[PDB]
């Protein structure tokens, strides 16, 4: 019995280990997910795979799931694993308003599934997520927040990260073209048209092969509105009007 | 040799390795004699030191008033049986109201022994029981081995460089079932400067004599009580 | 016994280059990789005769590269498999230590994966200088920079630093990378100064992908 | 006894869990099916062939009903399906315990994936050889998911699953629109099973299953003989 | 339940999965420090900042209680599971004796953890090295450190990271008692000590002082840029 | 069987208790303290039986100070209190419930200060003045008698005196001494231990 | 290729038990002797660095006010064994109102060094010294990590074991006293270490009849080795 077993939780003779490394190779491919904000609001941009010509196009959402009544995330690696944290930190989200009868703050949220997830690369001989995944929300602690999760159970915040698979080539145009609390609820939604239409090799921007949902905190609402197909397609084009005046005048 | 890893393992030839290793590990440890007469049950041990300031390990031990045991292999698995031992004699007294006879003891070991023999991941014990005691059928010697296999005998020697002590034994059990305490316990004697090299044989410190009688209670003696014992030996014949 | 080891692109074919570059000895230079034949037996052979002559010679230092290659990869057109792998790096390993006359042959080593060959090369006495090769600092980066950017024309607009941290763990090839096409990129267009747009689109292409 | 507590299926070095990869085979060599939603109702059709005349094929279904809405097949190996209809039978029952309800489609593909997903990562197994096809008209709109032994679903207007399934999904595509009939969709579910099965397609060689929104139910061979005739 | 012994004997007598972990310790970012008579002083160089994230999220030096701050190196995944677990005890230590912690009872808590978890059945060991860090009761200003095979120790002077046999004995070559004359004085051999490792020319180091009855209080890049202007300056006319 | 009180103003929240830790007959301490810190603007008032009011508020004050440990903020006072409301009710039908009476006091920069109220039941209350014990049912009169939402905290006080003063004339117990705090934005003060000499 | 950890050799020992009498090779020396008038008990520190607090370690503690032990080989798994220890001393004392004897300590030790294995994980590596006066006067035991143990009158462990042994076997006779112990133990030392002998690389502790185990300090200490 110890004949077959694979030890998938020690260590490698260079001091590194393999299998979460392995994990975050496939990471990397299948699937694009970013995020980004500067002032009120924060969005996050996803990629759609699967564009076959038979299909539903249901459950409101693709990459998006809504965990909290004011936070969601976006999703990225394996969607089979992807359903089981999801439907995991929502209910870490519920037993803390059991507990405290107030929403949970965005931070600590991460905290505790990222505990989780590292628990698996570390003892139990078990095969760990291959999941990477975004944190947009809001609280009255700091406000709008935007953090990032690893497979090894480290998180971080950021404002403006992808996981895409051009994922290096999308960080090095964020931090090419910014500003520090001055991109507004609009110049951030060009600004994510124009990302992606650098990392999605499939051209011209089609309007089913996004997903865009945007986090604004209205009043007492914190509206998580999934803007509709009807006003992708006007803001695509609005990017690609731009761009043949810049490129004629220059 | 892949069939010579686990105790699981079944040999092509049908004899488990790791039993017949363990079998090594008590041909390691020093040698004990043990035998009996119609009346009495003696068995004498061989300590062994390290250096000549350290003292000598002990191999005789009292499990009851009327059963001793004398160990062979490794120390640590001695006492795990040992306290085994101890444990099932005082219920059974505590049960019964009577000392638990020594037949009916050792069936207890041979069950206790044979179930890490055929698990995974589980060694056997390494160690070589000789038990001398009283039923009320009068003395008994009996040996176990690491395969759990106890066997009813005479006279029996185990350790290392015991088989020159078997050949003693067998050309002289025609006059042990007859003798008194005395030369019984020195027909013993003979065998253990058998087994030895021919310069050192019984200088006083080494060795141990363990009697249980039919009116006396098991007794140890040790490096002063035996030199009433130990003399009355003839030097070794060259 | 003399080695270097560590990631893909650190210097340790090139310096051999240099090391060449200063001698006045006898010299040669193969690829572990090509030491297995589609045949069987043949490889070890031929690694006998080739020390042989080797040392017939004169002064001389042998560099094979990349043994690991027959130690990490497997060809279908191999005849058998490790069935003449472990033989032939057996009695390779052999001979250098060869309890006949060793000679005049000392031998440097180069590989990308050493951890997981054979370690009983790596005994005492078959191999003695052990050297490691890092990850140059940034610090270095820039002396990498003005050495692939000393006789160029460049324009004046180069800042070579915020080029520098773009690769967090870049290796001295990317330099030369980006500098030969950035010139790739004037030829296209016929210029002759090289700015820094250029150093941009050779970023985005060299490592994008 | 005990188990293994490890899991046997870890990532390749190029990043792939393999064993999945291997049981995606294994769906691809059974038998064909196809499914098929417009408008009204959801049509299942599967391909079920003796070896011989043997056999009473009147013994076995391919197509099950899950409750009095939900039906469902399979395109895969034979034990492995029986295990996770028994499952699915039980997390029907548990949502109606709790809420007094018929279970949602979605609700139950939500359920019947997680034990999928929770199946190729525990220790000491192997994953599932099948994928599923399931239908249901839960508050007037049907609907038709496609799991996986990964445990991922999806949600298709039409597909096929099993042999020459890539052949399939071309043939719907050029014949399936939004407006149908449940008796269109019977008679071109027909016509992309004559792709792939042999020259006697009878009324035992094939089953059929549909959904309205009086419920599911399974065609008896009568009627199946009428839809096989005039067809092609 | 997963039953494996994972950490075993060598056939030399080594234990393998201890000091290969001890590798993923030697790999991580350098951090720094030293102990005044009154204030004590270490940072961590190497913050590596690429501007685009939340400065407070990426912190290496966090408190245990009031009185015991404590920095890292290894993976930081692995650390703040043993920050958490101290949390708890030196908590648990008030409802007990009434006493605040001192700092030699929280080091022995962590490597008793940390030896104890290298015996376990189907556990690799912990890939982490720490430095606690506190002013304890009748203040007496000391520090430690834990190697992960657990033998927790004091020290005058230390450093632990990706380069850290350099700057141990650059500390030795430095460390003099006037040094730690002055709590600006102290600060000027931590700078030091730093800038003779990975570059971090004052736009990736984060010292944090305490000063024996405070909490930690770290100075943002204004005093660095203050204190390595003339940590450099009297390098500048000297030489 | 002892006495504390809530009197909560605009900006600031005024609570006091004896100090009498009694006995059979005697009372074996005659300054003893009711008042039990968690954060720099939150208070606790435990009264109740002997081992209860001990081990229950300072099990709730190890996890408000681990609170903030983790997350560098404190908690809010309608959120400290409303965690000790689960932590009795879920204790309620156990082996062991306990059995104290209390009321949190609080201050926050958000909504100001608060008082919150409850019992051994765990049933909580937003109120703007409060009191347990025997006591209170003498002295709950004088206070909605003389309560202005709008009170400035120098005649609250001697409304607090004039609450006590009843207190030592129809009452049967000793009760001599009464310690008094006061809640702001700047966090815990002490007021003077208010007392009546029985010389 | 990977047995298990519980596997017998060819020639019948074991494999990680005598793996682990290698690792103990590696520690740092120490000498205990045994005197009629009482149990002197030395080691070295191996001080690494000059930055290094030279006190923070150690490797004589006591078990109890007559016991005093030494370790050798690794040093953090010999703490779970010293409080095993202490432990158990506490409890013969709650039970039946005594002192455990010396002997007896170190059986309910050794009982607990071979224990690992898979099921309710690897043998201790460490070697470990007692001395202790009880009422058969003064005691020196030698534990084992395969648990065996047996009185020992002047044992070295360490790095430098074995040739400290036979430089002490030359020395030694039954009638010696403390005063000169103390003094024949630090020759010993002063030999075989690597650093120069002073007051800080070394520490002593003696346990008598008469009074209870003490361990020597900084003061007391160096007039030993100024009158060496
Ligand atoms: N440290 C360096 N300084 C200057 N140039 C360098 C440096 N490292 C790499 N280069 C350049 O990049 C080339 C790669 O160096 P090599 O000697 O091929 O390295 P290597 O590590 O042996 O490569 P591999 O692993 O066999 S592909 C050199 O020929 C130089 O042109
Ligand atoms: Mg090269």
């Amino acid at each position: 019995s110890r004949r077959y077993d694979s030890r998938t939780t020690i260590f490698s003779p260079e001091g590194r280990l393999y299998q979460v490394e392995y994990a975050m190779e496939a990471i990397g491919h299948a699937g694009t997910c970013l995020g980004i904000l500067a002032n009120d609001g924060v969005l996050l941009a996803a990629e759609r795979r699967n564009i076959h010509k038979l299909l539903d196009e249901v459950f409101f959402s693709e990459k998006i799931y809504k965990l909290n009544e004011d936070m969601a995330c976006s999703v990225a690696g394996i969607t089979s694993d992807a359903n089981v944290l999801t439907n995991e930190l929502r209910l870490i989200a519920q037993r803390y308003l059991l507990q405290y009868q107030e929403p949970i703050p965005c931070e600590q949220l991460v905290t505790a599934l990222c505990d989780i997830k590292q628990a698996y690369t570390q003892f139990g001989g078990k095969r760990p997520f291959g999941v990477s995944l975004l944190y947009i929300g809001w609280d009255k602690h700091y406000g709008f927040q935007l953090y990032q999760s690893d497979p090894s159970g480290n998180y971080g915040g950021w404002k403006a990260t992808c996981i895409g698979n051009n994922s290096a080539a999308a960080v090095s145009m964020l931090k090419q073209d910014y500003k520090e609390g001055e991109m507004t609820l609009k110049s951030a939604l060009a600004l994510a048209i124009k990302v992606l239409n650098k990392t999605m090799d499939v051209s011209k921007l089609s309007a089913e092969k996004v997903e865009i949902a945007t986090l604004t905190r209205e009043n007492g609402k914190t509206v998580i509105r999934v803007l509709k197909q009807k006003e992708v397609e006007q803001l695509i084009k609005k990017h690609e009007e731009e761009e043949a005046k810049a490129e004629r005048e220059k | 040799n892949q069939y010579d890893n686990d105790v699981t393992v079944w040999s092509p030839q049908g004899r488990i390795h790791q039993i017949e290793y363990a079998m090594e590990a008590v041909k390691q440890g020093s040698a004990t004699v043990g035998l009996k007469s119609k009346t009495h049950a003696v068995l004498v041990a061989l300590k062994r030191a390290q250096s000549e300031l350290a003292a000598h390990q002990k191999k005789i031990l009292h499990v009851d008033n009327h059963i001793g045991i004398s160990i062979a292999g490794l120390t640590a698995d001695a006492r795990l049986l040992c306290n085994f031992m101890r444990q099932e004699c005082l219920d059974s007294r505590f049960v019964f109201d009577r000392p638990l006879p020594v037949s009916r003891l050792v069936s207890l070991i041979g069950s206790k022994t044979q179930i890490p023999t055929q698990r995974y991941g589980r060694r056997p014990y390494g160690v070589g029981l000789l038990i001398a005691g009283y039923d009320d059928m009068g003395p008994h010697i009996f040996q176990t081995c690491p395969s759990a296999n106890y066997f009813d005998c005479r006279a029996m020697s185990i350790g290392a460089r015991s088989q020159s002590a078997r050949t003693y034994l067998e050309r002289h059990m025609s006059e042990f079932m007859e003798c008194n305490l005395n030369e019984l316990v020195k027909h013993g004697l003979r065998a253990l400067r058998e087994t030895l090299p021919a310069e050192q044989d019984l200088t006083t410190k080494n060795v141990s004599i363990g009697i249980v009688g039919k009116d006396l209670e098991f007794t140890i003696y040790d490096d002063d009580d035996v030199s009433p014992f130990l003399e009355g030996l003839e030097e070794r014949p060259q | 016994g003399v080695i270097l080891y560590g990631p893909p692109g650190t210097g340790k074919t090139l310096l051999a280059k240099a090391v060449a570059n200063q001698t006045s000895a006898t010299f040669l230079r193969v690829v572990g990789s090509e030491l297995i034949q589609k045949y069987l037996g043949d490889g070890p052979k031929l690694v006998r005769e080739l020390f042989r002559v080797a040392e017939e010679h004169a002064p001389s230092i042998v560099f094979i590269d990349e043994i690991d290659a027959i130690g990490t990869k497997r060809y279908d057109s191999n005849s058998g498999g490790e069935r003449e792998i472990q033989r032939t790096m057996l009695e390779l390993l052999n001979q250098l230590d060869g309890f006949d006359s060793r000679g005049d042959v000392k031998v440097i080593m180069a590989t990308n994966r050493i951890e997981t060959l054979d370690p009983a090369l790596i005994r005492p006495g078959r191999i003695d200088r052990k050297i490691e090769f890092p990850l140059p600092d940034e610090k270095t980066k820039k002396r990498i920079f003005q050495i692939h950017t000393s006789r160029m024309t460049l324009a004046d607009d180069v800042t070579l630093d915020d080029l520098i941290m773009a690769k967090d763990d870049l290796s001295g090839a990317d330099i030369k990378a980006i500098c030969t096409e950035a010139g790739l990129m004037a030829l296209r267009e016929r210029r002759m100064k090289v700015t820094n747009e250029d150093f941009k689109k050779s970023k985005e292409n060299v490592l994008y992908k | 006894e005990r188990g293994y507590s490890f899991s046997l299926t870890t990532f390749s070095p190029s990043g792939k869990l393999v064993q999945i990869e291997y049981a995606l085979a294994a769906v691809a060599g059974g038998a064909p099916s196809v499914g098929i939603k417009a408008a009204n109702g959801v049509v299942l059709a599967t391909e079920k062939k003796q070896k011989s005349i043997l056999y009473d094929e009147r013994s076995v279904h391919k197509v099950e009903p899950i409750t009095k809405h939900i039906g469902l097949v399979y395109s895969g190996m034979g034990p492995d399906y029986r295990v996770l209809v028994h499952r699915a039978r039980k997390l029907a029952q548990q949502y109606y315990l709790v809420y007094q309800e018929p279970i949602p489609t979605a609700q139950l593909v939500q359920r019947v994936a997680s034990v999928m997903q929770e199946y190729t990562q525990s220790g000491g197994v192997r994953p599932f050889g099948v994928s599923l096809l399931i239908c249901g008209w839960n508050e007037g709109r049907p609907y038709l998911f496609q799991s996986d032994p990964s445990g991922a679903y999806f949600a298709w207007k039409a597909t096929a699953m099993g042999k020459n399934y890539v052949n399939g999904k071309t043939f719907l595509e050029k014949r399936y629109n939004e407006d149908l009939e449940l008796e269109d969709a019977i008679h071109t579910a027909i016509l992309t099973l004559k792709e792939s099965f042999e020259g006697q397609m009878t009324e035992d060689n094939i089953e059929v299953g549909i959904c309205n929104e009086a419920g599911f139910r399974r065609l008896t061979p009568t009627e199946v003989k009428d839809y096989l005739a005039a067809i092609a | 339940s997963y039953d494996r012994a994972i950490t075993v004997f060598s056939p030399d007598g080594h234990l393998f999965q201890v000091e290969y972990a001890q590798e993923a310790v030697k790999k991580g970012s350098t951090a720094v420090g030293v102990r005044g008579r009154d204030i004590v002083v270490l940072g961590v160089e190497k913050k590596s900042v690429a501007k685009l994230q939340d400065e407070r999220t990426v912190r290496k030096i966090c408190a245990l209680d009031d009185n015991v701050c404590m920095a890292f190196a290894g993976l930081t995944a692995d650390a703040r599971i043993v920050i958490n677990r101290a949390r708890v005890e030196c908590q648990s230590h008030r409802l007990t004796v009434e006493d605040p912690v001192t700092v030699e009872y929280i080091t022995r808590y962590i490597a008793s953890l940390k030896q104890r978890y290298t015996q376990s059945n189907g556990r690799r060991p912990f890939g982490i090295s720490a430095l606690i860090v506190g002013f304890d009761f009748d203040g007496t200003p000391r520090l430690y450190q834990t190697d992960p095979s657990g033998t927790y120790h004091a020290w005058k002077a230390n450093a632990i990271g990706r380069g850290a046999k350099s700057v141990r004995e650059f500390l030795e070559k430095n460390y003099t008692d006037e040094a730690i004359e002055t709590d600006d004085l102290t600060i000027k051999l931590v700078i030091k000590a730093l800038l003779e490792v990975v570059q971090s020319g004052g736009k990736n180091i984060e010292l944090a002082v305490m000063r024996r009855d405070q909490s930690l209080k770290i100075l943002n890049p204004e005093e660095i840029e203050k204190y390595v202007a003339e940590i450099e300056k009297e390098k500048e006319e000297n030489e | 069987m002892e006495y504390l009180i809530g009197i909560q103003g605009p900006d600031y929240v005024l609570v006091a208790s004896d100090r009498v830790a009694a006995s059979n007959i005697v009372q074996m301490k005659d300054d003893h303290d009711k008042m039990f810190k968690m954060s720099e603007k939150i208070l606790l008032l435990c009264v109740g039986e002997a081992g209860d009011t001990v081990q229950f508020a300072e099990y709730i004050q190890k996890n408000v100070q681990l609170y903030k440990m983790r997350n560098g903020y404190e908690l809010s006072p309608t959120a400290a209190a409303n965690f000790t409301r689960r932590n009795l009710a879920d204790c309620l039908r156990s082996r062991t419930p306990y059995h104290v009476n209390l009321l949190l006091a609080g201050y926050d920069e958000h909504e100001g200060p608060a008082l919150y109220y409850m019992d051994y039941l765990a049933a909580l209350a937003k109120a703007p003045f409060a009191a347990h014990g025997y006591g209170a049912f003498l002295t709950l009169s004088i206070l909605d008698r003389y309560y202005t939402p709008t009170i400035s905290r120098e005649r609250a006080v001697e409304l607090l005196r004039k609450c006590l003063e009843e207190l030592q004339k129809r009452f049967i117990l000793n009760l001599p001494t009464f310690s008094v705090r006061i809640i702001d934005k700047n966090g815990i003060h002490d007021l003077d231990n208010i007392s009546f000499p029985k010389q | 290729y990977d047995r298990g950890v519980n596997t017998f050799s060819p020639e019948g020992r074991l494999f990680q038990v005598e793996y682990a009498i290698e690792a103990i090779k590696l520690g740092s020396t120490a000498i205990g002797i045994q005197t009629s008038e009482g149990v002197c008990l030395a080691v070295e520190k191996r001080i690494t660095s000059p930055l290094m607090e030279p006190s923070s370690i150690e490797k004589i503690v006591e078990i109890d006010a007559h016991i005093g032990c030494a370790m050798s080989g690794l040093i953090a798994d010999a703490k779970t064994l010293i409080d095993k220890a202490r432990v158990e001393t506490q409890n013969h004392w709650f039970t039946y109102n005594e002192t455990m004897t010396v002997e007896s300590v170190t059986q309910a030790v050794s009982n607990l060094a071979l224990q690992f294995g898979e099921e309710d994980s690897r043998p201790f590596g460490v070697a470990l010294l007692f001395g202790g006066v009880d009422e058969k006067g003064p005691q020196l035991f030698h534990m084992d990590p395969s648990g065996t143990f047996v009185q020992c009158d002047a044992r070295a462990i360490g790095s430098a074991s074995e040739g400290a042994q036979s430089s002490l076997q030359e020395v030694y006779h039954k009638s010696m006293t403390l005063k000169e112990a103390i003094k024949s133990s630090l020759i010993i030392l002063k030999q075989v270490m690597e650093e120069k002998l002073n007051a800080t690389n070394i520490e002593l502790a003696t346990v008598q009849p008469g009074q209870n185990f003490h361990m020597f300090t900084k003061e007391e200490l160096e007039e030993v080795i100024k009158d060496i």
